[PDB]
């Protein structure tokens, strides 16, 4: 039961619905936390089951428009020439957030012989305290950094002490099951934030 | 003569439009009510590409209400 | 490819120009609302890098693909372009056809470069001794085109960045490519000037070159090692010298290398 | 909880006799209705167009949804009964009659399948025979009424059958159950998960139903149109999965709110305003208190008193307090609808927030001041920009300012920097702008972001020490002295220094004090002269030195001080009474 | 607000100029024009150019000044003021010049003060 | 199409008059509200350079695009009414129209131009690019209250003629080679620009600005079009300050202009033009 | 129209007078607060010139457009009458109004004006702009007080105690800097004839404006650098700082033109410039 503490000046967990103009989910998506814990350590043998995301900073939205482009980078086209393909995307980011993501990994079927739960456990522990990662944990949008450190039990005050804002259904680990190696397709498996009592009790499927 | 019309301006959110050429010109004017610079410009989408922008909800149509925004 | 992940800090300032104005707020330099700290979207730096690469390399294996009309005028093909368009590998890319639903994650992740201390936009209302159209704008009384040119009198911006060597390998981002990226992040503003942006400069590129690919030390503490702050004297910032750039490389030796490219 | 909240309110409107569209309809406005018998053939033509300030497009009839044309193959799609002239009558309008004929061709087919899928309703049989014999109306379309000659305000006509005269064949019961079950069947055909809102497995709606009002053009609430935003191969409108039934639910809830009285549309950022328990008695007010002046009643903003009366001691005490709002902040981004601010808020928190707001901009007005006693938020936010509010910096200022007002949050430093912008820009401190600066400073104090300054009070803090405030006091006393010195003036000192005097106290205050006595002798009544000089003495007694500059916070404090003193000295006897006390 | 021992030159000169405005104002109660009204600009800008003539003119106003204690404590004020002003500046730069003015108004506070000056003279 | 990349520092002075009067503050010379330092915006020098071109070039291939009585769209459509662009289709037309103006309207060549007004005509980043000037030292706007003796209307009119007793304004001007490629900013056009910046204010006098002179034009000619090193270092090599004694600046003699050409062995030729 | 751009320094000494009041400051001369230097606003100097032209040329083609009682709008509208009522239509009407008023009003061809107040008649920058003018050395405004032997109104009637202040300057060798803009002369036709009238203006201008407060101004010098090219052969500043005016070494108080040394350097600056000296 690893206890990573995401922290970042500025977070953006785009709501699926208003993805076009970022509404960053009020908290981190268990899908995002999944990807961060992948970022610290993900060999294909491990799927990160996120146990308990805890809010560590009060939800503080801040709005910024990134004068963003809106055509995926297409092979055949020679360049994107943004000025033609421009879409000023607004964003209701989260600002200065930290998340105590009580988390775990499970061994995938693609475990291999060298697949000790303790092996990857220790490896991730080292990657965290040593502050390693595959990619600097993207805090909802890789343009926004993360500052992680494997806490042991509890080393940051959590703001939403009393039972706080039900954020409604949001994005869980966006299912890769229907996909071949490296997520060809998917199905966004919405879950419920039912009671962010203090730390949202992310439910495994 | 009704066409899918792309409406572009320097570093501006493209605005796709469907209707007559006079229609798109009037919609351009509405976009250019205040834009002393970065005046939205109308471009005729090539016919073959039409089905692509078709469906895209970000298009104004040559239906009656496509002109109530004034 | 690069073997060791480079974290880094970017100290870059806006002399008297617009860093990057909120497309929300007209054009006022991006402002953290509740702090007054100037933001400058990483995206903005990334653009200035893309521009620089387009304005310097101008050769195959170094195009941008996210270029500007205003500047110059499946995994096999993916790898072809990573080798081809510098911005593909460097900052990443997203392919219409690609494995990770099109992701080309790419090394050089950056951050919304906050200001060190709050900026104070200076909104020089400016006039045009001509007028756009022979219309209500073309008022015979005068040419009341009170254009605004929102600008910062000065601001030091701290762009964190996280070149991750694994994505360099996943995109062929070369050591030479990353040297290019640093040299871009330095001479970039010199190659990126504009009436809105005024003069903007790289006040120091503190590259935490790690050693191990997975990494060497927790990045956040590293960026803490680049402590810049107002000199105690100045309650108003007017230049770089108002700021002081302390560089803590004492315990650095662990495995890191604090390359001081910028200064 | 955006979409879920919208859905909650849709459920409220459906269950509370709100008469919203029932999962299967849109309240499209029919310019005119053809009254028909079992064979139609122009039994009559009623024109419904008679309406408000303009000759509108008819009475509001919750007819089947506009299936949308989307351009190229327009004629293929046809709204169920109510429809375009070329679809219904095959009226020419122009050379685009051939396509209209094809329109008619499909519309007929539509109506025909409407008859086939739903027989035994006289209406559909009537319109079928009508389509067979549209010639009876081929004259009527230029005999009884007209379509305003291209496709305008007569287009989107519909059908009503005689013997009910009040119920449209579109909204006739039989056709209704048909369209509801049809929306059910076509839904069953498509994929079935998952709602982003109800969370149940349900038909995902491509093409969210283009809510109308925030943009000038009716616009999607959330349509991942352009290719990049297409995220995970869900590829157009599945990127977001929302139950099509719930899609209808929330899009109609948003449409009604956007068209309801709850639309306190500050500049760009239109702002609907729910109540989870609908009709919390604040929902209707929330616009009137943060807006709602409209300049035609000129008093509804002063119904904030009603709120401010309800606020028993400062915190809302009425039982309907814990019920929640949501305070959505839509705003125009040409094709899409940005959400500038979402703030689920209990009205108790919200009403308390409005109290704190209209306390924090509460600033003294001279007796018989033109400025209202609780100035409406749109007017304030107007003060932050030369004029109008399309120029007003919508998110950075208006979104967050409204948020802080509606949630008691600290006002943005963006507010101060914009306000001081407009200070140095107009060189004049409107009660509006000054009220905002007071609100910001007071709240920043109460939030610690601004440190060491006492809360600003509407009444002039004579015993203030703030170099900002006790320089604004100066500058305003100088302003009064300069005015009284030259009672006829092109533009006083304020109008030509307030910037520097607000930010660079030395470089102008030195000069201003130098000018002071020459203006001071020029006072007509030396009793008034010595009164002014006594006030200025009280002022400079607090200051010890003109600062070489001013912090943004201090620049604020300067503006507030200046406006307080201008109100003070403009007060009839206040200066005289203080002077005589000394 | 007034500082007994400001020592910041422009401040003290304005402080002087205010106390002279007191001396002559009480010396010419009927006459309404004040040396403030008549010099303050140049005085603040060019201190010597008018402190010469004023400071010459002081004892003449003292002669006009009826109550004797009035005059001797106004002496006293000049006394510590010129304690602080070691030497009349050729001119005044700005921050010191607003300081001139602000010392003016601290003194004129201090002297239109109902009773303070005679007290402060008493323990001195 | 200039080749080297130029980063120059401009030193001009305002003896008496408005350097760039802020329309927000009456006609106040724009002063950075924090520092009290004056600001002569980009556009101010830009327009004065434009004036200089208007005053000493008076031909096609050097006209100005922002003229004193100019309806912009008239110029823009004049571009669109060019055969070189007349027969272009849509996008090319834009990019071609720009070319036309960047072959004629020297300002558009030199500085930028936002040509999206009528028949859209592209944008030019602007090879030359003058940042804000700042007064090295806080200036003392002097509020000079003047009177017109002939009242304007059917009615002794007060008025102000704000001046600054002296300000050494430092511009940092940028001439990027890469942009010069896409705007055809010729070497000759650059030399015209230099003639401007040395002689611009000598040719732009007005009651509100009075005596304004160019002091120094310390140019760094980046050898590589690639920046030979951050221009920030280049400008900081041009250190200009108060002579220690002076606390009330009133002349260029009240300043010292230290050029630092010792270490420029990286071949950033420090051309000296003003000083 | 002017053939050669002209940059000139104009050394004029108020000796015992108020050179230019500061309606900001009573009436005392404009003293530069941060340096105690004295200031005649170029409007004031120009207006003495306008006065001189009123005084001599007194005809059409040389009117002043700012006459004592002139109502600016009426002179403008009179321009909108002459032949441009229909000669020019709506846009060139203003320009022809400019051209007219310059053809008649010496002041406008000389300093131009804002003519867009009433019927918009254009704007003219002014081919001969004068710098806001300074004192070489600080003035020390005496502030003479002067009484009323007979009081104005019966209300104040009751000595008379209604003492007015006749501010003066004990001396100050106010330097001024001219800027004659050939490339702008063409825009209004300020011509060499109009120029020489301007030179007589600068030389004789104070001699023809002698008021109570002005005391005894005089035009000590009119050194002019004639730019051979209409382009500035040198920047105006080198030219000007070449004309040096200093306190004579031995004096600390300032009293006279003999009190200052005025070095008219022309050693090498006469490459193509001309330094010709009308003042002296």
């Amino acid at each position: 039961r690893f206890i990573l503490e995401i922290s970042g000046d500025l977070a953006c967990f785009t709501r699926s619905e208003l993805k076009v103009e970022r509404v960053s989910y009020p908290v981190i998506t268990p899908s995002a936390a999944r990807n961060i814990l992948m970022a610290i350590l993900w060999k294909p043998a491990i799927r990160w089951k996120v146990l308990k995301i805890e809010i560590l900073k009060p939800i503080q939205w801040t709005n910024i428009r990134r004068n963003e482009v809106g055509t995926k980078m297409s092979e055949r086209s020679g360049s994107l020439y943004i000025e033609d393909n421009r879409q000023q995307r607004a964003s209701m980011l989260l600002k200065d957030v930290a998340y105590r993501i009580h988390a775990d990994f499970d061994m995938t079927s693609e475990a291999g012989e060298s697949d000790n739960y303790v092996k990857f456990a220790e490896m991730f522990k080292r990657r965290a305290k040593k502050g390693q990662y595959f990619h600097q944990p993207y805090l909802g949008c890789r343009e926004f950094p993360c500052d992680f450190r494997l806490l042991e039990k509890a080393e940051d005050g959590l703001p939403l002490e009393d039972i706080t804002q039900d954020f409604g259904f949001m994005l869980y680990d966006m299912d890769f099951s229907k996909s071949d190696p490296r997520d060809s397709n998917n199905a966004e498996p919405m879950f419920y934030q039912c009671k962010a009592v203090n730390g949202v009790i992310t439910v495994p499927p | 003569m009704t066409s899918f019309y792309k409406i572009t301006a320097y570093n501006s959110q493209a605005l796709y439009f469907w209707g007559t050429d006079a229609d798109v010109d009037r919609y351009v004017d509405w976009l250019n009510r205040d834009r002393e610079i970065n005046v939205y410009a109308a471009e005729a989408i090539p016919e073959a590409e039409w089905a692509q922008y078709e469906g895209r909800d970000d298009v104004l149509s040559g239906e009656e209400c496509g002109w109530d925004d004034f | 490819t690069i073997e060791k992940r480079y974290d880094f800090v970017f100290l870059f300032d806006v002399q008297d120009g617009n860093p990057n104005g909120d497309p929300d707020a007209g054009n006022l330099p991006r402002i953290d609302p509740q702090t007054g700290e100037g933001l400058v979207t990483d995206v903005c730096l990334k653009r200035k890098v893309r521009n620089f690469i387009q304005m310097t390399q101008n050769d195959e294996h170094h195009d941008i693909f996210i270029r500007e009309k205003g500047i110059l005028n499946t995994e096999a093909a993916r790898q072809y372009m990573c080798s081809r368009y510098y911005d593909i590998r460097t900052f990443g890319a997203v392919m219409t056809t690609g494995k990770n639903a099109g992701q080309v994650r790419g090394p050089v992740q950056l951050t919304f470069s906050r200001s060190i201390d709050p900026i104070m936009t200076l909104e020089h209302s400016i006039t045009r001794m001509a007028v756009t159209n022979e219309k209500d704008a073309s008022e015979t009384g005068d040419n009341r085109t009170m254009g605004r040119k929102f600008t910062v009198p000065y601001g030091l911006y701290r762009c964190h960045g996280f070149i991750s060597t694994h994505f360099a390998k996943q995109t062929g981002f070369s050591e030479n490519d990353l040297e290019l990226f640093w040299q871009a992040l330095v001479n970039m503003f010199d190659h990126d000037h504009s009436a809105a942006r005024g003069q903007m400069n790289a006040r120091g590129l503190y590259v935490f070159e790690h050693s191990n690919n997975l990494g060497d030390a927790p990045a956040d503490s590293l960026f803490k090692r680049i402590q810049v702050v107002k000199k105690d004297g100045v309650e108003v910032v007017r230049s770089f010298d108002d700021y002081l750039v302390s560089v803590d490389d004492k315990n650095l030796e662990e495995t890191k290398l604090l390359r001081k490219l910028g200064g | 909880m955006i979409l879920h909240a919208l859905t909650q309110y849709y459920q409220r409107k459906a269950e509370s006799d709100g008469g919203i569209a029932q999962e299967g309809f849109e309240n499209k406005e029919i310019p005119f209705i053809i009254v028909i018998d079992k064979q139609g053939n122009f039994i009559q033509l009623e024109d419904t167009r008679e309406l408000k300030v303009k000759k509108k497009v008819g009475r509001t009839f919750l007819v089947p949804k506009g299936l949308g044309r989307s351009g190229s193959k327009s004629y293929e799609v046809s709204n169920l009964l109510w429809d375009h002239y070329g679809y219904v009558l095959a009226y020419a309008g122009e050379k685009g009659q051939e396509q209209a004929d094809k329109q008619h061709a499909s519309f007929t087919a539509k109506v025909n399948e409407l008859k086939q899928a739903l027989p035994d309703d006289a209406g559909v049989t009537a319109v079928a025979a009508f389509l067979s014999s549209a010639e009876e109306k081929s004259k009527v379309m230029q005999a009884a009424n007209w379509a305003e000659c291209a496709k305008v305000k007569g287009c989107n006509l519909s059908f009503r059958l005689v013997d009910e005269a009040v119920d449209l064949v579109c909204q006739s019961k039989a056709v209704r159950e048909y369209v509801s079950q049809a929306n059910q069947t076509q839904s069953d055909n498509a994929q079935k998960g998952i709602c982003l809102v109800t969370g149940k497995a349900a038909p995902i709606a491509r093409l969210h139903n283009a809510v109308k009002g925030v943009n000038a053009k009716p616009a999607p609430f959330a349509s991942v149109n352009l290719s990049a935003f297409e995220s995970y191969g869900k590829e157009q409108g599945f990127a977001f999965p929302i139950g099509e039934q719930a899609m209808f639910e929330y899009t109609t809830a948003l449409n009604t709110l956007l068209a309801g009285e709850n639309r306190f549309r500050i500049g760009d950022v239109t702002t609907v305003c729910w109540g989870a328990k609908r009709t919390p008695l604040e929902e209707s007010l929330a616009s009137m208190i943060n807006g709602g002046g409209k300049d035609k009643p000129d008093e509804h903003i002063d119904a904030v008193k009603t709120l401010y009366k309800s606020l028993y001691n400062g915190q809302y005490q009425k039982p309907d307090g814990k019920e929640k709002f949501y305070l959505l902040g839509l705003s125009p981004n040409s094709a899409r609808i940005v959400v500038r601010f979402w703030h689920e808020t209990t009205v108790a928190a919200l009403s308390e927030s409005i109290a704190a707001w209209y306390d924090d901009l509460q600033m003294v007005r001279g007796e018989n001041s033109p400025y209202p006693e609780y100035m409406p938020l749109p007017r304030l936010l107007g003060n932050l920009v030369l004029d109008g509010k399309m120029e007003n910096l919508p998110s950075d200022l208006i979104a967050q300012i409204t948020d802080a007002a509606l949630n008691n949050r600290v006002l943005p430093v963006s507010l101060l920097q914009a306000a001081l912008r407009r200070n140095k820009a107009e060189q004049k401190i409107t009660y509006g702008r000054a009220s905002l600066l007071k609100a910001y400073i007071n709240r920043a104090i109460r939030a610690g972001r601004l440190k060491n300054m006492k809360e600003l009070t509407m009444g002039l803090d004579r015993n203030r020490q703030d170099i900002g405030y006790v320089l604004g006091r100066l500058f305003a006393v100088l302003e009064k002295i300069q005015a009284e010195a030259n009672p006829g003036l092109n533009a006083t000192i304020a109008d030509r220094y307030f910037g520097s005097a607000s930010s660079t106290p030395i470089a102008v205050f030195g000069t201003l004090m130098r000018l002071l006595p020459h203006h001071l002798n020029k006072l007509e009544f030396e009793g008034r002269a010595v009164q002014l000089q006594w006030e200025i003495r009280q002022i400079l007694e607090h200051c010890q030195r003109f600062p070489n500059h001013l912090n943004l916070e201090q620049q604020g404090l300067f503006a507030i001080g200046y406006y307080h003193e201008t109100q003070f000295l403009f007060t009839k006897d206040a200066l005289k009474n203080l002077f005589n006390e000394a | 607000g007034l500082d007994r021992n400001r020592q910041d030159i422009g401040y003290v000169l304005g402080r002087l100029f205010a106390v002279l405005e007191k001396i002559q104002a009480e010396a010419n109660p009927g006459l309404n024009a004040t040396i403030a009204d008549r010099y303050f600009g140049s005085a603040s800008s060019t201190p010597i150019a008018v402190f010469g003539t004023l400071m010459r003119l002081l004892p003449h106003h003292l002669n006009k000044l009826e109550f004797e204690g009035r005059a001797v404590q106004l002496q006293w004020e000049i006394r510590q003021i010129l304690e602080h002003c070691q030497r009349f500046p050729n001119h005044l730069n700005l921050e010191q010049q607003g300081l001139f003015a602000i010392g003016y108004y601290h003194e004129t506070q201090f002297l239109f003060t109902k009773d303070a000056l005679k007290n402060l003279f008493n323990e001195a």
